[PDB]
């Protein structure tokens, strides 16, 4: 019954990504949700550290661009990867799972790549 | 012919609802949602930031809508959970022998949080202090 | 009955059975071998062995020391021609086990470590933590997967063997899941069913060790050798009879009575040794029998601590400490915690001698062949003449691989030389089996099998103990005779066919009683004290080389009588004196 | 003295008569030391003599013991009644087809184990040359993973196995990993295919319940992870082989 010789899985690429994704997201997202999610919108910051001028100065620097890219993209691969598996475990039947989720990532990757090559 | 009728119990969509160990796993996986939600926010942010001061202001206004705040707080709760659980699991990928024993997960767990702490500070510093 | 062809059939998927399985496949690649087991191969009792397997490894050792050790520990009832061979193939076989992946505990220089067992002066016991059996069986089983030649029949209960004209020609087994009968044709058959420890009330054995193979052999004219010799292990948990490895006492554990007195010094095994350094042959490490005997005496004085589980003495392991314990005693640590509620670092563990190893078994030549051409026995169910009156600790597991192999190889040749038997009388033999079974199913009477069981176990304990007296051996013999009778009035209430255990347990009980009778009859007839056999009655308390340097052979005749014969003991270079 | 009794529910099933498994209750006397396997036996000898189950060692070493107890994959011979004073429901090992009573078809599990070639491969050394050399450090690599008693609890535990019966499962993977990590073996290539399949390591979403129930403390979850890493290493090598 157990087949003689199975076909290699594709998963090591997605797992590879989701690996970096989950790792980055784990170390860095906390701080980031704090700043953008709570500190900035509540004005709880020294002088003008999170003023529209300063953010932009950083966003337009080389480091900033690279940084924002990873920051947006890495957790996307991780999280989407996970939602894809959540479908199976939750017993939900999804047409073209890999194409939907991993597609969605690739798009937003691009949307982002564009975004940080500047709009 | 055979007298045996092997009975196969069916696995239901709700299986994880049964045992708390499973629920907690579902919860662990639930953190994916806010993860992407947040990454999405950053996109709006990023693009509104490129369309100049007026758009950026209306983005900062969005993040002030009392509901959004509540969602972003939850986002952070999700995040921390992801962090804590992630830190428990990654060490299992290593198979590391320190003088004749297989080293436990603890040494790595600590290092990972140590790095998290340094990072958390370094960013809060650079972001707010200069 | 569906029929299967095989070049040879192995009954039993334990260590020895599997070792024969592999041996046969390497000796002839084109063979169809039938490996037959009532449980999955890795459930065999062998897996529970903790002490270790014995083989000459150290530079200052010698095969002659191993030999001396066996024959002496066997009280000179060993076949010295067989012992000689055995010792010589121990390293080969142990090494090969390493070669197939057995993770033997190693010296820091990365070579196999060895420790002392069974009182051997030079330590030659190879070990893997204290799960040596577990590793050996799993290694052997997992190895056996790579031979296409081996066809497995898992969960198949072997009912009988087929024989005509002094030759084995096959066997008949139940497919336990389906409840249907099967017949495997083979011109040579290996009995590797393990012993009969399960006929005692308290014993260290797995439920499956019920003597089946021996019983089967009995039914065909084959005698059982030296069934009076039954080995108790000095230290077992009360109630379950669960074994605590001698390794406890090798690492420095102590045995104390209700006054915390180390009692063994008062029984010829003194002077008390310091907690640090134990010494071989002294105190807790004294000879096996003397340590068990000492329990009996201590109980006589009223020095045993009394639990609801029974009267016990204490095995004290606290002075060993945390680290020492977890490196070598982790398994023993969890057992005691689980089954008696004792952390061995916090407090003492209850122990008492328990029935352990069947020295006796199916009679065999130096080639593992029985009096029925093509029929073989190996391992605990057999008697090759290795152990004599007392098995050396760790020589048993060694025996599985050493003789397992020999059997697999010998059976390969008999299967090749066979020629054919008469298929009419053969198919009639099978009709016979099938019919005897329907006889047992239909049998009415309303006697409960489990009580005949419970009562056989009791008679065995009370009559065939560490110490043995005519009065009790007789009462046991008598008791067994009633139980044998009552057995014929048993009703198997469960009539279903899918994994009927009611039936299976009942059949094994049948076998138990036949075997039990052979221990009891053999023991009484041996009017002497030798090895595991200790009689208290006048003029039977010592070793008699004049009249009893001979093996006991117990046959069972169609009339249901257990009749004894004696045979000579082959001696080469080690005459007693 | 007087032994307290315990009302034990056991889910009976007879393929010949029953259409589905149905509960059955049995009063068992017990004390501090009574296991479920002891209880099971009492029932068989005294109350229900058609009660079929697997057991042998009586000391949690053979692995034939496995069943469900209050919805937890447990070993009869290691489950003690003293803990279940507040009701005790006993069921056949989950995620396996029930054959009869507490006895489940273990077949997939067997074939699974067999498929990963669990035996030393491609070591030409022979017995006359003596044994291989292997340091305690080298053993430590695979050692813990070598203690699986093929009990199968970890499969009843695994919801991924529950949702994909074709998933070779925690044990099988673990056992493969043990041989791959044995310094004495060179049959890694012969095992990767099975581990690399979607039904291989790639069916594990790291629920990690396997390691939680495993009576032999083998942490199969950790081997699956370690196997995920190796499958990915393996994937890369084979992507970069144009050869
Ligand atoms: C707790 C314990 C510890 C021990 N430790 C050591 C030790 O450290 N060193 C040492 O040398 N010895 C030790 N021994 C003794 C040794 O383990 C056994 O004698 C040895 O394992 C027997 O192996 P075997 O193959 O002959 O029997 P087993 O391995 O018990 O063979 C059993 C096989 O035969 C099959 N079988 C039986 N009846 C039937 C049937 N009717 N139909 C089909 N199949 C059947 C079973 O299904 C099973 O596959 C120990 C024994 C015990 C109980
Ligand atoms: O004490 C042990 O662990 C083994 C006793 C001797 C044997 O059975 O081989
Ligand atoms: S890993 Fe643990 S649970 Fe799984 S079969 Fe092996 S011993 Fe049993
Ligand atoms: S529970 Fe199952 S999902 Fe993986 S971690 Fe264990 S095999
Ligand atoms: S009976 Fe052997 S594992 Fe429970």
């Amino acid at each position: 019954m157990i087949n003689p010789n199975p076909k290699r899985s594709d998963e090591p690429v997605f797992w590879g990504l989701f690996g970096a994704g989950g790792m980055w997201s784990a170390i860095i997202a906390p701080v980031m949700i704090l700043l953008v999610g709570i500190l900035l919108p509540l004005g709880l910051f020294p002088g003008d550290a999170l003023s529209y001028e300063r953010v932009l100065a950083f966003a337009q620097s080389f480091i900033g661009r690279v940084f924002l890219f990873l920051m947006i993209v890495l957790p996307l691969w991780c999280g989407l990867h996970r939602m894809h598996h959540a479908m199976h475990d939750l017993k939900i039947h999804v047409p073209a799972g890999k194409w939907v989720f991993y597609g969605l990532a690739a798009i937003l990757t691009v949307v982002t790549l564009i975004g940080v090559v500047t709009i | 012919t055979t007298k045996r009728k092997p009975y196969v119990r069916p696995m239901t969509s709700t299986w994880w609802k049964k045992l708390p160990f499973y629920r907690f796993y579902m919860l662990r996986e639930g953190t994916a949602v806010p993860a992407v939600w947040f990454s999405i926010e950053l996109i709006f942010g990023l693009f509104a930031l490129k369309n100049g001061p007026e758009a950026w202001a209306g983005f900062v206004d969005f993040l002030q809508n009392p509901v959004i705040v509540i969602i972003n707080l939850i986002t952070l709760a999700a995040a921390l959970l992801h962090t804590k659980t992630w830190f428990e699991l990654a060490p299992k990928a290593a198979n590391i022998i320190v003088k004749d024993e297989k080293m436990g997960p603890e040494p790595i767990i600590k290092s990972l949080w140590a790095v998290t702490v340094v990072a958390t500070i370094v960013i809060l510093f650079v972001a707010l202090y200069w | 009955m569906q029929t299967f062809q095989a070049d040879l059939a192995i009954v039993g998927a334990g260590g020895a059975g599997l070792r024969a399985a592999i041996a046969a496949a390497q000796a002839n690649p084109n063979a169809k071998i039938a490996l037959i087991s009532k449980v999955y191969p890795m459930r065999s009792h062998t897996v529970a062995a903790e002490g270790g397997s014995a083989a000459v490894a150290q530079d200052h050792d010698s095969f002659e020391y191993h030999f001396h050790d066996t024959v002496a520990g066997g009280d000179w009832l060993c076949e010295q021609d067989v012992v000689d061979y055995f010792v010589h193939h121990c390293p080969t076989e142990m090494t090969q086990l390493e070669l197939w992946g057995c993770p033997w505990s190693r010296r820091p220089d990365g070579s196999v470590n060895v420790r002392r067992f069974g009182g051997m002066k030079i330590e030659r016991t190879w070990f893997a933590a204290d799960k040596t059996g577990f590793h050996m069986l799993h290694t052997l089983f997992q190895t056996s997967l790579q031979f296409p030649q081996i066809q497995r029949f898992d969960e198949h209960f072997v009912l009988d063997i087929l024989v005509d004209d002094g030759h084995v020609r096959g066997l008949v087994a139940m497919n336990m899941m389906e409840g249907t009968l099967v017949q495997i044709r083979a011109n040579a058959v290996v009995m590797a069913t393990g012993g009969a420890g399960r006929v005692y009330r308290y014993n260290t054995n797995g439920g499956i060790v019920t003597g089946d193979g021996m019983g089967m052999a009995l039914s065909h004219g084959v005698p059982l050798r030296d069934m009076e010799f039954v080995q108790y292990h000095p230290t077992g948990l009360p109630g379950s009879g669960i074994l605590m490895t001698e390794g406890c006492r090798g690492e420095g554990g102590i045995l104390v009575n209700k006054n915390g007195y180390r009692y063994l010094q008062d029984y010829g095994m003194g002077p008390e040794t310091p907690l640090g350094e134990p010494k071989n042959k002294y105190m807790e490490l004294g000879p096996r029998d003397k340590v068990s005997q000492a329990f009996w005496h201590e109980w006589r004085k009223g020095n045993t601590i009394s639990t609801p589980r029974g009267d016990v003495v204490y095995l004290d392991l606290r002075h060993l400490g945390e680290k020492k314990l977890h490196e070598r005693l982790p398994f023993i640590c969890e057992l005691a915690k689980a089954y008696v509620g004792v952390d061995p670092v916090k407090e003492p563990i209850p122990v008492r001698p328990t029935a352990h190893y069947t020295m006796g078994g199916i009679e065999t030549d130096q080639n593992c062949e029985t009096r029925i051409k093509g029929l073989f026995a190996v391992g605990e169910c057999s008697s090759v003449g290795l152990h004599g009156a007392n098995r050396l600790g760790s020589n048993s597991l060694a025996e599985l691989v050493v003789f397992g192999r020999l059997a697999g190889e010998q059976a390969t040749e008999r299967a090749a030389t066979a020629g054919n038997g008469n298929e009419a009388a053969i198919e009639a033999q099978a009709a016979g089996v099938e019919q005897r079974l329907k006889d047992l199913v239909n049998q009415d009477g309303g006697e409960n099998w489990a009580k005949i069981r419970d009562e056989m176990g009791l008679a065995m304990e009370e009559g065939c103990g560490i110490y043995r007296t005519p009065e009790l051996m007789q009462k046991t013999i008598d008791k067994l005779a009633e139980l044998q009778e009552r057995f014929k009035r048993v009703r198997i209430t469960d009539t279903s066919s899918v994994f009927n255990t009611d039936l299976l347990y009942t059949i094994e009980l049948g076998h138990g009683l036949n075997v039990a009778e052979c221990m009891a009859h053999s023991a009484m007839a041996r009017k002497e004290s030798r090895g595991a056999h200790q009689r208290l009655d006048e003029g039977c308390t010592e070793r008699d080389d004049v009249n009893f340097l001979k093996h006991t052979l117990a046959f069972r005749d169609a009339d249901g009588t257990t009749r004894l014969e004696y045979s000579d003991v082959k001696i080469t270079t080690l005459p007693p004196a | 003295a007087e032994m307290k009794n315990l009302k034990i529910e056991v889910v009976r099933y007879n393929p010949e008569v029953d259409t589905a498994p149905h509960s059955a209750f049995y009063e068992v006397p017990y004390d501090a030391t009574t296991s479920l396997l002891d209880a099971l036996g009492y029932i068989k000898d005294n109350l229900a003599p058609d009660l079929s189950y697997r057991w042998s060692c009586r000391m949690a070493i053979c692995g034939s013991c496995g069943m469900m107890v209050n919805n937890v994959p447990k070993l009869a011979c290691k489950t003690f009644l003293r803990d279940y004073t507040d009701g005790m429901k006993v069921e056949a090992l989950a995620n396996f087809p029930i054959e009869r009573d507490l006895v489940v078809d273990m077949t997939h599990f067997i074939e699974s184990l067999e498929a990963i070639k669990p035996y030393i491969i491609g070591n030409s050394r022979t017995a006359d040359q003596g044994t291989n050399i292997q340091t305690p450090a080298q053993m430590a690599k695979y050692h813990q993973f070598s203690g699986c008693i093929n009990c199968g609890l970890c499969y009843a535990a695994c919801p991924q196995f529950g949702l994909n019966p074709e998933f070779i499962g925690p044990a099988a993977i673990t056992l493969a990993h043990r041989y791959n990590e044995d310094s004495r073996d060179h049959g890694k290539k012969e095992r990767m295919a099975q581990l690399n399949s979607q039904n291989g390591v790639w069916s594990c979403t790291f629920v990690g319940y396997c390691s939680e129930v495993c009576p032999k403390h083998v942490d199969p979850a950790a081997a699956i992870q370690q196997g995920k890493v190796e499958s990915s290493k393996d994937f890369l090598i084979a992507t970069l082989k144009p050869r």
